[PDB]
């Protein structure tokens, strides 16, 4: 539902990977102070989820690359494709 | 830090099972006020702790910087949304003379979530259970591979 | 040629990296012209942001903002540490 | 083709009325056969109006209006008697009917 | 000849069913102005792109392309113009030679 | 009055516990399709009981075509001769049934629509995915294809009695949705 | 698009004039050519000319996967159950017509003309298989069913003695504007989770379904 | 040297403005033959600039107004030949799609799940999503109507 | 690139950080790729693509590049100072009078319900 979701963030049973201090810094940067702890953990959580989504995009787009049916590296082609499929813009690096 | 603890359990199981995967390949083919830089690098730590998929910081560094900056932008976009709704200076928002908030303090939050990314609240409940199920799913997949390889080596 | 940024190889490298063959020379001259102007453009904007931070050694935040104000896409992945080779 | 194959096709079309759009295109192209066998053909279009309304009038109303035109007295007396009872007996509602309703198909000489 | 306002009101009565009735003098004027700017810009770029065709003539099918390209508006209708090219990333030998050269510079030498 | 399912095909797998030199036995048998680059096993056959047989060098064989548990078993014995007389330890053993398919005709069209959208728990109709309407029984594990004409196909039974069991339980349901 | 008109009937509704069906034909053709463009580009970037199923199912990469898998293997839910339960009926071959649309898709046999009417000059050095032809049949059928759903939804959201020549059997539900609004709606941009770059400038992206 | 070896490429501001403000006229030469079979006119440009364009009236323009405005722009850019009555309709189509997108955005702002909308909500959503509208002309005008 | 330092020398900025040349060169590469890509599309457009109608042969004159750049600057690249627009717009603002009032030696705030009251945000 929704009210369970702020029943749960308060206690230690669900404490986002993003530490409280770092999110406090980024709240403060973009201009928000409040003496609640829920909301900050919540924005932490949503960001965690969004990065998880690009993670799975990268995983699958790496899994297509060869042999469908010296370890794994998430390179610039994998990233070029997933970031592109979002709205993140074109990565056209170069040399010379 | 139960979320940190479970992501760490994912990390440990990944380490051990990927190690076992690699040696099995080897045997088969045998035959507080804080500052900017600390914040950045803490976020990089947390990021590369997300990455159960590939390998924890097992990619080029440019990509780590990329990811850091992107998630920074996203978090900023969250807060720029909520504070914009809160200032509002519009009749739809703004405490009414008779204390009538057309939309109370919570719909603001639900709404700012909605504008950026997440659609509904319970998608978070969903992603959470999805995470813990990903743990046991990949666990059991590579554990069955482990048992079958223990059978195969004989 | 016309200006700096010799289009005999630079623009040639660009187009032949895309996968074309027929770029007339004068076209690549004019292209060098345009990209050099864009360089001076972004450079002056990041100078405007430089001399509000009242510093001299232009950092990358200056040009990043200078992109963000030109309604132009940002550019990620350039950290001060871990220097260049 | 010969009239016997057309009469067998008309007899096959006579058994069909006793898809609906498929029967319309067969009855529609048989109206082009008016240019004898049409007296057998427009015999069918009389009794179609005698049996049934809720039926699709797409093939009916464009062949009803070429049925009064074909110059044979026994069916034009029959067809125009059906239409002239369906209206009211007043001369008002028969005057509004001929202009406000019942669109006249034929651009032609008639 | 032929026997001779309900466009915006239809553009907005079909969006929602809980009122949400906009106000003129503040909101409606904004939207009309946006529409005007849209039409002016689009037809300008279209006429230029027609003159590009080396034939001094009318403008058709350039609007559809300009919409599909610059804005994100596709129209599934009348014109049918697509790219037709995968836009391959390798011309003849020499570029991939540079690729493998910098590749060996990366790996070993 | 009787309407009962007929057996259309029994796919059985039996193992002649012994190694088999597939090239050889294909040679002798002569009219056995044995071919390189693909499927490494010899495809035998017989006029009656008209059954096809995939023999594998792993001593195992999969005989198909039999319309009855006894015929299969019989065709399963025929094959351990053509590859026994050719001096071999063709020991017929561990005969198993892999699947039994049946068919039946109730002779009355069925109102599948009504069956499906009152039995959606088991019944299934996606037009692009497949033609017709299905039904998945939980006990016994059988998949029945029901068509409007009233002809049904019973699949997945590992044993004969489950076909009768499956049809004996779905028949009253089909009578309820009999289109008249 | 006789098959599309049959497929449109299979979804829910009847009586499209030639206009909507030719329009839908253009729609489906565009969607499908874009799919094959992307899949061929991705394969050749992997370094192979032959078009394959693994790319294409991941090209959809969404709940769009469960249904497609079932279609290959053969070769919310309460609402789709409830509407079908309401449909339950017979006479003039009621259930009979439902089946026609299911087994008259392009993949049924007419694979050749379905391959040729769409784009085929692409990948001249190779040629795809009929398995992907069946796949595309599934995708085209699902797209036609979805479009029809949205058209009906917007249509509904908008809300004397007989002269015996009106047959009282003719209706006019569906037209250009309805489908256009529906295809705007379906291009819901991205889930908007893919357009979160909220404060910026400039944009471009292609899309499917 | 100084490049742009042409009759010129001015880089000033005021002449760009003026030359981008007056109406132009597509008048043609005729060395041997300049086909087209329809002489060029600038009566069309005056007629185009004189229309009761949108934002005065309260409704999106019906075909005829839009056609009169276009001929003006085409002659004013240096084309010839009449617009062919299909352009206007596809343009209206794209337009109404645009505006439905914008207002859907504002509705997504105000209410989460009897309300009434204002100017400030539209300024909010054009602060969040500015990729919708091209900058220039109107946004500056939008920050002078609040 | 040393020539990028040479170009820096034109604006009296000899204080770089050495990441800028990499970054701006990467940028120009990205930009010109997009530019001469859509210009190639327009060169195809003059060559009357669809699902098989004709070939694709490249010339890429300057006019196509001009087209591909004008579309970009249609929504980018801070243009010439739009003075006249601003003058008239500001005259429209610079039209209605000042309040001509006296708050009498303090600060005059907006009314509460337009003020913020920056309390600890709470549900």
């Amino acid at each position: 539902t929704l009210e369970e979701i702020l029943e749960m963030m308060e206690d230690e049973e669900f404490t986002p990977i993003i530490p409280d201090a770092v999110t406090d810094y980024y709240l403060a940067k973009n201009g928000f102070e409040t003496s609640d702890i829920k909301i900050k953990r919540i924005l932490a959580l949503a960001t965690q989820k969004f990065i998880s989504d690009i993670a799975q995009d990268a995983y699958e787009y790496s899994r297509i690359r060869s042999s469908s049916s010296n370890k794994v590296v998430l390179t610039m082609d994998d990233l070029r494709s997933a970031l592109g499929e979002y709205g993140i813009n074109v990565k056209r690096p170069n040399f010379y | 830090g139960m979320n940190k603890k479970f992501n760490e359990i994912i990390h440990l199981m990944q380490q051990i099972r990927r190690i076992c995967f690699k040696i099995s390949l080897i045997r088969q083919m045998q035959t507080d006020k804080l500052d900017s830089d600390v914040s950045y690098n803490s976020l990089k730590r947390s990021i590369s702790k997300i990455l159960m998929a590939n390998g924890f910081e097992s990619t080029a560094p440019f990509c780590s910087d990329v990811i850091t900056q992107i998630a920074e932008n996203y978090f900023g976009n969250l807060v720029k949304t909520l504070k914009n709704h809160i200032e509002s200076k519009s009749i739809n928002k703004v405490m009414g003379d008779a204390k009538f908030q057309k939309v109370s303090n919570k719909d603001i939050l639900l709404l700012s979530l909605l504008e950026n990314g997440v659609e509904s609240p319970d998608a978070l409940y969903e992603y959470y259970n999805e995470n813990i199920v990903k743990q046991i799913s990949k666990l059991e997949g590579l554990k069955s591979r482990l048992s079958s390889f223990l059978a195969e080596l004989l | 040629s016309h200006t700096l940024w010799s289009p005999s190889d630079t623009v040639k490298d660009a187009a032949e990296s895309l996968g074309i063959f027929n770029l007339n020379e004068e076209a690549a001259k004019n292209l060098a012209m345009d990209i050099e102007y864009r360089i001076h453009e972004i450079l002056d904007q990041a100078s405007k942001f430089m001399r509000h931070g009242k510093r001299r050694t232009l950092h990358t935040s200056d040009i990043d903002r200078a992109l963000k104000v030109l309604n132009l896409e940002p550019l990620y992945g350039y950290d001060v540490s871990r220097p260049l080779v | 083709v010969d009239k016997d194959m057309l009469l067998k096709v008309i007899n096959i079309v006579t058994e069909w009325i006793f898809t609906t759009k498929e029967k319309a295109g067969i009855l529609g192209k048989m109206m082009i056969f008016d240019l004898e066998l049409s007296k057998k053909f427009n015999q069918v279009i009389v009794d179609i109006f005698e049996s049934k309304h809720t039926e699709l009038t797409a093939r009916m109303e464009t062949a009803f209006l070429f049925g009064t035109r074909l110059s044979d007295v026994s069916i034009r007396k029959k067809l125009m008697s059906i239409l002239s009872d369906s209206l009211e007996l007043d001369i008002d509602k028969r005057l509004f009917y001929i202009i406000k309703d019942q669109n006249w198909e034929y651009l032609s000489d008639y | 000849s032929q026997p001779s306002l309900k466009e915006l009101l239809r553009n907005v009565g079909a969006d929602e069913g809980d009122g949400e009735t906009v106000i003129d003098g503040d909101v409606e004027e904004l939207l009309l102005d946006l529409a005007d700017e849209f039409v002016t810009s689009v037809t300008s770029f279209a006429c230029r792109l027609a003159k590009h065709r080396k034939v001094d003539n009318i403008d058709m099918r350039d609007v559809q392309l300009h919409l599909e390209r610059n804005w994100n508006i596709r129209v599934p209708g009348y014109a049918s113009d697509e790219i037709r090219s995968v836009r391959k990333f390798q011309p003849t030998a020499g570029y991939n030679q540079k690729v493998q050269g910098v590749a060996i510079s990366k790996s070993v030498n | 009055s009787g309407i009962v399912p007929t057996l259309q095909n029994i796919v059985a797998t039996v193992t002649l516990g012994c190694r088999l030199d597939l090239k050889t036995v294909a040679l002798h048998a002569r009219n056995a399709e044995y071919n390189p680059k693909r499927f490494a096993a010899v495809i035998m056959r017989i006029r009656e009981p008209k059954t096809t047989a995939l023999i594998f060098a792993s001593g195992k064989m999969v005989v198909t075509g039999a319309k009855s548990e006894d015929d299969s078993k019989l065709a399963s014995r025929k094959y351990a001769r053509i590859i026994q007389k050719i001096g071999f330890a063709a020991k017929f053993t561990d005969f198993k049934i892999q699947n039994i398919v049946g068919s039946c005709d109730v002779k009355f069209p069925i109102r599948l629509e009504g069956l499906a959208f009152s039995h959606g728990t088991f019944s299934s109709y996606e037009p692009e995915l497949f033609p017709g309407l299905i039904y998945r029984m939980v006990k016994p594990k059988i998949v029945l294809l029901i068509f409007v004409s009233g002809k049904i196909v019973l699949t997945g039974a590992k044993q004969r009695e489950e076909i009768y069991q499956a049809f004996e339980a779905i028949y009253p349901v089909l009578s309820e949705f009999r289109k008249m | 698009m006789e098959i599309q008109q049959m497929m449109f009937v299979s979804g829910e509704t009847n009586d499209p004039p030639v206009e909507t069906t030719s329009l839908i034909e253009d729609i489906v053709r565009s969607q499908v050519v874009e799919i094959v463009l992307h899949s061929s580009q991705t394969a050749l970037s992997r370094g192979t000319k032959s078009i394959v199923p693994e790319d294409v199912i991941f090209l959809i990469r969404h709940d769009k996967a469960k249904v497609n898998r079932l279609r290959t293997y053969l070769s919310s839910l309460k609402r789709l159950k409830t509407n079908d339960e309401r449909t339950k009926n017979m006479t003039k071959e009621e259930y009979v017509h439902w089946s026609e649309c299911r087994q008259a898709s392009f993949t049924f046999r007419k694979a050749k003309r379905f391959r040729e009417w769409c784009g085929l000059s692409h990948l001249a050095e190779s040629r795809p298989s009929d398995d992907v032809i069946d796949i595309l049949g599934f995708l085209t059928f699902e797209m036609v069913c979805s479009i029809t759903e949205e058209a009906l939804i917007v249509k509904m959201l908008e809300e004397r003695k007989h002269l015996f020549d009106g047959p009282d059997k003719d209706v006019r539900p569906i037209t250009s504007g309805h489908v256009l609004e529906a295809w705007r709606r379906l291009q819901k941009r991205n889930v908007e989770k893919k357009a979160i770059r909220n404060f910026q400038g400039g944009k471009l992206r292609s899309r499917v379904q | 040297t100084r490049e742009s070896g042409k009759k010129g490429m001015v880089n000033s501001v005021i002449t760009q403005t003026r030359q981008a403000l007056i109406p132009k006229v597509p008048v043609v030469t005729r060395p041997t033959n300049v086909p087209g079979n329809s002489v060029q006119w600038a009566q069309d440009v005056i007629h185009g600039f004189q229309a009761l364009l949108a934002s005065e009236i309260y409704e999106l323009p019906e075909m005829d107004n839009l056609r009169t405005r276009m001929t003006g722009i085409s002659r004013e850019h240096g084309l010839i030949g009449p617009v062919d009555d299909s352009v206007i309709e596809i343009m209206l189509i794209g337009l109404e799609q645009h505006l439905k997108g914008i207002v859907e955005a504002a509705i997504d702002i105000v209410k989460y799940r009897r309300h009434t909308l204002t100017i400030e909500d539209m300024y909010d959503t054009l602060e969040q999503y500015p990729y919708l509208v091209e900058p220039g002309g109107t946004l500056l005008r939008l920050q002078s109507v609040m | 690139v040393r020539l990028l330092h040479l170009i820096f020398a034109t604006q009296n900025i000899y204080s770089y950080q050495d990441h800028v040349p990499l970054q701006l060169m990467d940028f120009a590469y990205r930009y010109t790729t997009g530019t001469l890509q859509d210009a190639t599309i327009y060169s195809d457009h003059a060559h009357a693509s669809n699902a098989g109608n004709a070939g694709t042969n490249a010339q890429l004159t300057t006019e196509d590049i001009r087209l591909a750049i004008a579309a970009r600057t249609n929504y980018q690249f801070k243009p010439v100072p739009p003075k006249e627009l601003l003058l008239e717009l500001a005259a429209e603002r610079n039209k209605k009078p000042l309040p001509a009032v006296i708050p009498t030696w303090g600060i005059r705030l907006p009314p509460e319900k337009y003020c913020l009251t920056g309390k600890d945000w709470v549900l």
